[PDB]
RNA sequence: AUAUGGAUUCUUCACGGUAACGUAACUGAAUGUGGAGACGUCGGCGCGAGCCCUGGGAGGAGUUAUCUUUUCUUCUUAACAGCUUAUCACCCCGGAAUUGGUUUAUCCGGAGAUGGGGUCUUAUGGCUGGAAGAGGCCAGCACCUUUGCUGGCUCCGGUGCGCUUGUGACGGCCCGUGAAAAUCCACAGGAAGGAAUAGUUUUCAUGCCAGGUCGUACUGAUAACCGCAGCAGGUCUCCAAGGUGAACAGCCUCUAGUUGAUAGAAUAAUGUAGAUAAGGGAAGUCGGCAAAAUAGAUCCGUAACUUCGGGAUAAGGAUUGGCUCUAAGGGUCGACGAUCAACUUAGAACUGGUACGGACAAGGGGAAUCUGACUGUCUAAUUAAAACAUAGCAUUGCGAUGGUCAGAAAGUGAUGUUGACGCAAU
RNA sequence: UUCAAAUGAGAACUUUGAAGACUGAAGUGGGGAAAGGUUCCACGUCAACAGCAGUUGGACGUGGGUUAGUCGAUCCUAAGA
């Protein structure tokens, strides 16, 4: 299990031929000041690796989640 | 709990409640190595302080590895009496060289005007 | 203060093993577990390993000495005769 | 306190069966047997560990890249710093005092 | 300011319960820094008829609420047919059964 | 097995840093070298983990005549991966006596200390991914079945001569210096193979395939083993809560487990085991056998003799509870101020059927004689001793074509991986 | 050790519940090595065994159960053979 922060990086591996999986995962966590934000996880199965994209911007999560390839068995919650 | 709170504030701590030696109760080595580093802390505080200087700090080093030294209060007051014995020491040898300067010039002008 | 009058070392001993044995042990182990000067770093570094062994803590040098001094007398004369052995072979 | 047990059929504390006490995601206690540490390579010459090698066991120095297991110098993960040097040293001086005896015993005959 | 809330609307209509009876239970035996009736400016409790209110500065906890609410009820013979419950954080009702 | 990407090359087989060294890579045959594998024991100290203790809060349960913001309980985070994180060690500047730095433990410094700035090992810890979706604790519904769900919380600390364990840097000890090999890596070297309408690189990343065979249940013992048995015997080891207490002692309790020993009714003698006893106190007896007395801790005090190390807890005395106080002994932050924190010691008053190491736990002592120096060892199943051993002392043989001793013999063997400071025999 | 219920022809001994106790973490707890070899588990079941009893059992009868590239053996060498 790995962490990835590049977006472009992210995009990349979910078009690496072997993805064939993916998961998008929506956490209630708090921004350390008592406010409940939407943090979102994109786990994308590599054949070796799970990749794990962590955004804490919902806007940017749907955004990304828009531009997943679509043929990638999202898999939300 | 209770016990516990009582025996924080002191009770059933007298010699018929005692079975052990004072040793194995708490060593005398734990005692001192806590003595001895609370002596060595204050003597490095004290020197990045300036407090105190190296040589001072050197000579209170080697007698705080000495017994010579009850506790912290004790080390304190030790190092207060030193240093104005230092002050006054200082400010004699001031007041000497003073004089001495004093006194040349007087014997320059004397011999100038004479 | 001095804890010991005469014992020293072989107060580990306690009253065992008689005590003209225990003088005799405790010169010896007064002269194994003496600190001795360094021949190369010129330190009072050297110590002994297992018997026969002196090594320097400092630049790490270890000697074959004797088994519980770094030089043992006769040694010394050893070394003064190859010595002189050798300057008559060379004049 | 919660107990633990030997995960393997070996009952001895052996120095191949050394445990920690881990809590798990299940909220118990449970044995983790833990591998006998690694030992820093050490150099040829001097025997200090030497700086900047990894220090594992044998067979996985196989599974890291060459920067884990070397350094960039003349003896790289085998001799330390100060040992290349001393040996640098040590060849360049006896390479001039062997080039001014031949020149002795030419100019002695 | 922490509020805790309790609904007694439950046992208040099914006829065997006294909220106002229950707050002033919670005023005379709330305590603050160990002694109890001193409640000045720093716990109040207000009541509506069916749910009581709790507002505290000082060291107050819904385990000391339950605990005070457990003894009124112990007191009132209103248990076991009485449950202190809670339904959301520092949100709590009394359950009947 | 492999194809891409990445990297390298027009200066072919990389760049950066003064350096310690860094990295995503960054050719490397024979041969050689080095490292890891790979190592004792004890002691104190530092750190980590788990446990213990404990505060706040979010839930559940218990007590509630009275008191208790209370008692118990859940609040957890694996292997692996990325970033980061040490002691030690090393590097650059600099040249230090008014010697400095420094450990609990006294070692280090012109062979370059202190100091300033850096490098490194990643035990270990922190954050993140794994991973909250898991597990845990609850709530609200419904249930002919499968029981079905639907929600909420699973958080933030503190403390330490604490226990267990791991580890680090040290120190003590030896006429004791405390395995080997498989295996893996590195280095030296430069054989060889390498670029320009292009070469190199499976120690960089990703991607593909496979990983066989045998064991795996259970007990591991007051019933699964051995002892003729479901035998009070014997049989190696790991984990290890709270209190009291020096303590893995004894006693009580938590989790877990058990409640299994043929039973019932009486309470004679004599028994087995446990105890008490007026006055005397070994008069018993071969003999103080047995039992009793003493016992912890604090303070005082301690002889002959001695190998000066001991004897010694010599002997012989006093105190000990509870409660309410007092004093001393610290950390952090900026002579003091603020704040935080844990026990150990000393003292005082008060108090009681003068009790108080209140159960448990726990030396009897002294004056001498014989004997063996001591620690240790043996007659398993009647002898533990003064017997044996021991260090010490002394004698003997032997220089290898040898001494001593094996073998039926050997081109055989033990001492001997040995060499008189040795081996062998006393 | 005690009370009640269930089962059963039959209950001091089985099961469940309640109570009282103990092992008191160097355990009467949880796992293993040697050894045993199915004693593990389920169902049926009490002629024999469990030195009383028995409806119960490590018994009797019939079946089920032991899943590995990562835990071991396998490989290495030790004293030695
Ligand atoms: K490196
Ligand atoms: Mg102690
Ligand atoms: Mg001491
Ligand atoms: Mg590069
Ligand atoms: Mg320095
Ligand atoms: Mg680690
Ligand atoms: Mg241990
Ligand atoms: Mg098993
Ligand atoms: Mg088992
Ligand atoms: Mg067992
Ligand atoms: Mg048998
Ligand atoms: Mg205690
Ligand atoms: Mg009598
Ligand atoms: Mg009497
Ligand atoms: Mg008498
Ligand atoms: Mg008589
Ligand atoms: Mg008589
Ligand atoms: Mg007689
Ligand atoms: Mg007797
Ligand atoms: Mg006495
Ligand atoms: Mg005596
Ligand atoms: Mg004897
Ligand atoms: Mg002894
Ligand atoms: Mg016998
Ligand atoms: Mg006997
Ligand atoms: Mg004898
Ligand atoms: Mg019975
Ligand atoms: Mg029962
Ligand atoms: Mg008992
Ligand atoms: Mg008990
Ligand atoms: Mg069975
Ligand atoms: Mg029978
Ligand atoms: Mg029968
Ligand atoms: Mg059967
Ligand atoms: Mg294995
Ligand atoms: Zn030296
Ligand atoms: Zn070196």
């Amino acid at each position: 299990a790995r962490e990835i922060t590049d977006i472009k990086q992210f995009l990349e591996l979910t078009r690496r031929a072997d993805v064939k999986t993916a998961t998008v995962k929506i956490n209630k966590k708090l921004n350390k000041a008592g406010k409940p934000f939407r943090q979102t996880k994109f786990k994308v199965r590599g054949s070796s690796s799970l990749y794990t994209l962590v955004i804490n911007d919902a806007g940017k999560a749907k955004k990304l989640i828009q531009s997943l390839p679509p043929t990638l068995k999202v898999n939300r919650l | 709990r209770a016990h516990a709170q009582s025996k924080r504030e002191g009770r059933h701590s007298g010699y018929g409640k005692r079975k052990g030696t004072r040793e194995a109760r708490l060593p005398s080595q734990v005692v001192w190595i806590r003595r001895l580093r609370v002596l060595r802390r204050l003597l490095a505080k004290y020197r990045d302080a300036g407090k105190i200087d190296k040589h001072l700090y050197h000579v209170l080093y080697k007698e705080s590895k000495g017994n010579a030294f009850k506790h912290k209060r004790a080390l304190v007051e030790h190092i207060i009496q030193a240093k104005a014995d230092a002050q006054r020491e200082k400010a004699l040898n001031e007041e000497a060289e003073a004089r001495r300067l004093k006194n040349r010039a007087a014997r320059d002008r004397r011999a100038q005007r004479v | 203060a001095k804890r010991t009058k005469k014992v020293g070392i072989t107060g580990k001993y306690g009253v065992r093993y008689g005590s003209s044995l225990r003088r005799q042990v405790k010169k010896l182990e007064i002269q194994q577990h003496a600190r001795y000067d360094c021949s190369f770093c010129g330190k009072k570094t050297v110590k002994r390993g297992a018997a026969g062994i002196w090594t320097c803590s400092c630049c790490k040098k270890t000697v074959a000495g004797g088994a519980y001094t770094v030089s043992t007398a006769a040694a010394a004369t050893v070394r003064s005769t190859i010595r002189r052995l050798r300057e008559m072979v060379e004049a | 306190a919660q107990r633990v047990t030997f995960r393997r059929r070996n009952p001895y504390n052996t120095r191949s069966n050394k445990i920690k006490v881990v809590k798990t995601p299940g909220g118990i206690l449970r044995a983790q047997h833990v591998k006998k540490l690694a030992t820093r390579p050490k150099c040829g010459d001097c025997g200090s560990a030497l700086q900047g090698i990894s220090t594992l066991r044998p067979r996985q120095y196989a599974t890291v890249s060459k920067t884990h297991k070397t350094v960039s110098r003349a003896y790289g993960g085998s001799r330390c710093a100060n040992c290349v040097k001393e040996r640098i040293i040590r060849a360049f001086l006896i390479e001039e005092q062997k080039i001014v005896k031949k020149v002795v015993k030419e100019q002695t005959e | 300011a922490k509020t805790f809330t309790v609904d007694v609307s439950s046992p208040t209509e099914n006829g065997v319960f006294d909220p106002a009876s229950y707050a002033k239970y919670l005023i005379d035996h709330i305590k603050v820094e160990g002694a109890v009736g001193n409640l000045g400016n720093a716990v109040t409790v207000t009541e509506d008829g069916t749910v009581v209110t709790v507002v505290s500065t000082a060291k107050f906890s819904g385990k000391y609420l339950k605990y005070l609410t457990k003894k009124y009820l112990k007191k009132n013979q209103l248990r076991d047919w009485i449950r202190f419950v809670s339904t959301k954080t520092n949100e709590y009702r009394l359950a009947f059964y």
